[PDB]
Formats: C-alpha cells, sequence, structure tokens
C-alpha cells in the first residue's frame, strides 16, 4: 500500500537492486563472496538467499543471490519486484544442464516485473576443462534472438575472480545510460 | 497553502504522533512475539522471511490508516495517497524518511533479531 508506493517514488537515485539467479551449483554465491574480498573456502548451497550491501563506481549495489535448487525455483519471484539489473549465472561446464538453462532463462525475460532490469550472463567455471566457449553458451540459451532485453555475455572464473568485473563494470554503463535517457526525456518534457 | 493543503499536513501531524507512540511499539512486539523462533542469526536468509516481512509491512501501514481514521473521520488512505503520490512534492522531509525505514529489509532483519535475543 502505502510504504511500497512510497519507497519506489522516493527511492535513492545512485542505489541499484541486482538480482542474481541461475540454477544451482552455478557459482552465484560464490561471486558474491568473491567480490567483496570474502573467503569462497566456506560456501555451502544456499537455501535461501544473501543480501551484499556494496559500493562501487559511486553506485550502492544491492545484491540479492537468492538458492538455485529445482524446488526452489518457485519462490524466485518474491524478489522479481524492483530489480535493476538481472545477473544470470551459468555453469559452463555443467553442460548436461545446459537445456534446463534456457528454459529457466525464457520463462525469467517474459516476467514483466523484471521487464526493465538489463541482463548479465556470466558463463562461470571458465577455469575447468570441460568449460563450453562463451559462443557455444551464447547459441545455447538462444541468448540472440531475444527482443526482450540489453544483455552481455561474460566468460569467467569465480574462484581466481577473473572477468567478474569487466561485466559489472558493463552493467552500470548500460543501467545508468538507460537512467540518463530518463533525465533526459523527463526534465525536456 | 491553501485549501485542502491543511489536510494533507493535518495528516502529516499523525505520520510522527502514531508511529512515535508507544503503542506502535506494541504491535510491532506482538508480531514479533509470534517469531522470536524463526529468525537465524546467520547471514543468510530464509526464504520464510520475505512472506513475513510483507505481512509485516501490510500491517504497519494497515495500522497507520486506521489509526488516521481514529482521529480523522472522512479520510481516505487511497486519496491521500494519490495525491500525496504526486501533487505535493513536500514530501522529500525527514518525515516519510521515517516511515519508508519499514521498506529496508536489512533493518528489519536486524532489530527482528535483537527481539529473539532480548527474550533469550
Ligand atoms: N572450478 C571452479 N569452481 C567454481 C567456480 N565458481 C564456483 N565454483 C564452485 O561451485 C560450487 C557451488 O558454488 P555456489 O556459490 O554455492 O553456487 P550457487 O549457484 O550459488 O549454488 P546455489 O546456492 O544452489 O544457487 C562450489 O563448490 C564452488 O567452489 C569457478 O569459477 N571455478
Ligand atoms: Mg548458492
Amino acid at each position: 500500500g502505502l510504504l511500497t508506493i512510497l519507497k519506489k517514488m522516493k527511492q535513492k537515485e545512485r542505489e541499484l537492486r541486482l538480482l542474481m539467479l541461475g540454477l544451482d551449483n552455478a557459482g552465484k554465491t560464490t561471486i558474491l563472496k568473491k567480490f567483496n574480498g570474502e573467503d569462497i573456502d566456506t560456501i555451502s548451497p544456499t537455501l535461501g538467499f544473501n543480501i551484499k550491501t556494496l559500493e562501487h563506481r559511486g553506485f550502492k549495489l544491492n545484491i540479492w543471490d537468492v538458492g538455485g535448487q529445482k524446488s526452489l525455483r518457485s519462490y524466485w519471484r518474491n524478489y522479481f519486484e524492483s530489480t535493476d539489473g538481472l545477473i544470470w549465472v551459468v555453469d559452463s561446464a555443467d553442460r548436461q544442464r545446459m537445456q534446463d538453462c534456457q528454459r529457466e532463462l525464457q520463462s525469467l525475460l517474459v516476467e514483466e516485473r523484471l521487464a526493465g532490469a538489463t541482463l548479465l550472463i556470466f558463463a562461470n567455471k571458465q577455469d575447468l576443462p570441460g568449460a563450453l566457449s562463451s559462443n557455444a553458451i551464447r547459441e545455447v540459451l538462444e541468448l540472440d534472438s531475444i527482443r526482450s532485453h540489453h544483455w552481455c555475455i561474460q566468460g569467467c572464473s569465480a574462484v581466481t575472480g577473473e572477468n567478474l568485473l569487466p561485466g559489472i563494470d558493463w552493467l552500470l554503463d548500460d543501467i545508468s545510460s538507460r537512467i540518463f535517457t530518463a533525465d533526459l526525456e523527463h526534465h525536456h518534457h | 497553502s491553501s485549501a485542502s493543503d491543511a489536510e494533507f499536513d493535518a495528516v502529516v501531524g499523525y505520520l510522527e504522533d502514531i508511529i512515535m507512540d508507544d503503542e506502535f511499539q506494541l504491535l510491532q512486539r506482538n508480531f514479533m512475539d509470534k517469531y522470536y523462533l524463526e529468525f537465524e542469526d546467520t547471514e543468510e536468509n530464509k526464504l520464510i522471511y520475505t512472506p513475513i516481512f510483507n505481512e509485516y509491512i501490510s500491517l504497519v501501514e494497515k495500522y497507520i490508516e486506521e489509526q488516521l481514521l481514529q482521529r480523522i473521520p472522512e479520510f481516505n488512505m487511497a486519496a491521500f495517497t494519490t495525491t500525496l503520490q504526486h501533487h505535493k512534492d513536500e514530501v522529500a522531509g525527514d518525515i516519510f524518511d521515517m516511515l519508508l525505514t519499514f521498506t529496508d529489509f536489512l533493518a528489519f532483519k536486524e532489530m527482528f533479531l535483537d527481539y529473539r535475543a532480548e527474550k533469550e
């Protein structure tokens, strides 16, 4: 009612809401942790969700990581509300469930509660010998040919923390540039 | 002003009154007072915190409007909202900044953890 609308009207300008989703084991919680420089050597599969408030490039980023287990995916949309950017994390080594990765993503892109978020896809576990090439993950998931959202693919290793920044750095460029055109078209009308 | 810029400001008066009252502490105390149990002191949040959090918000604001008319009969929350929700950017005050504290989830989790800690 009131409080829900109030907050969405006087919402902070440089505060960004980031939702991290993707099949279990992918490495979502590994990314969050290995972003604040926390210890990855302790991560147990998440049954709930972690919120890691964190500043970067003038923004403060409220990042929600929700458990990716198959029996938890129904409750995923309790966190769709007010999402500024959607981080889809892929275990690029488990090619057997890549079929599944496509279905769950294509069902997210058409949610209308996420209709505005910018899509960042993390082709994680690139350090592994069995890891598929980003382009092979691109034709899989049918990443292109989606006229829904602005997107970018980023092959990364969450253990070494390689290519995690190039993705988040891009995400802001997109989100902020989307907010640029907000003010631009606002004041001129 | 002039004409029902009062109405609004006269409602603001209570968006201090009501929420600074020790009776607001009760309904909170009482609502929290039925899940001390189900609030673990870990950084990972339970999937069930969200449905409780939404019940919490729809109780705070459900109380706020049934209190605004215990003082201003002929008060319409839907009429108050709509107009307020734009045509008086006499919002922004150190007033609703208080009122959207309840939308902050981590501030809710922290104060909820303080309650289970207290009765243990
Ligand atoms: N080799 C390798 N392993 C990784 C990498 N990133 C994550 N892992 C491993 O993947 C496993 C799962 O990590 P999680 O962070 O729990 O993955 P998740 O997607 O959050 O799993 P859910 O909580 O079920 O959603 C862990 O054992 C990690 O060590 C990586 O970049 N390289
Ligand atoms: Mg996890």
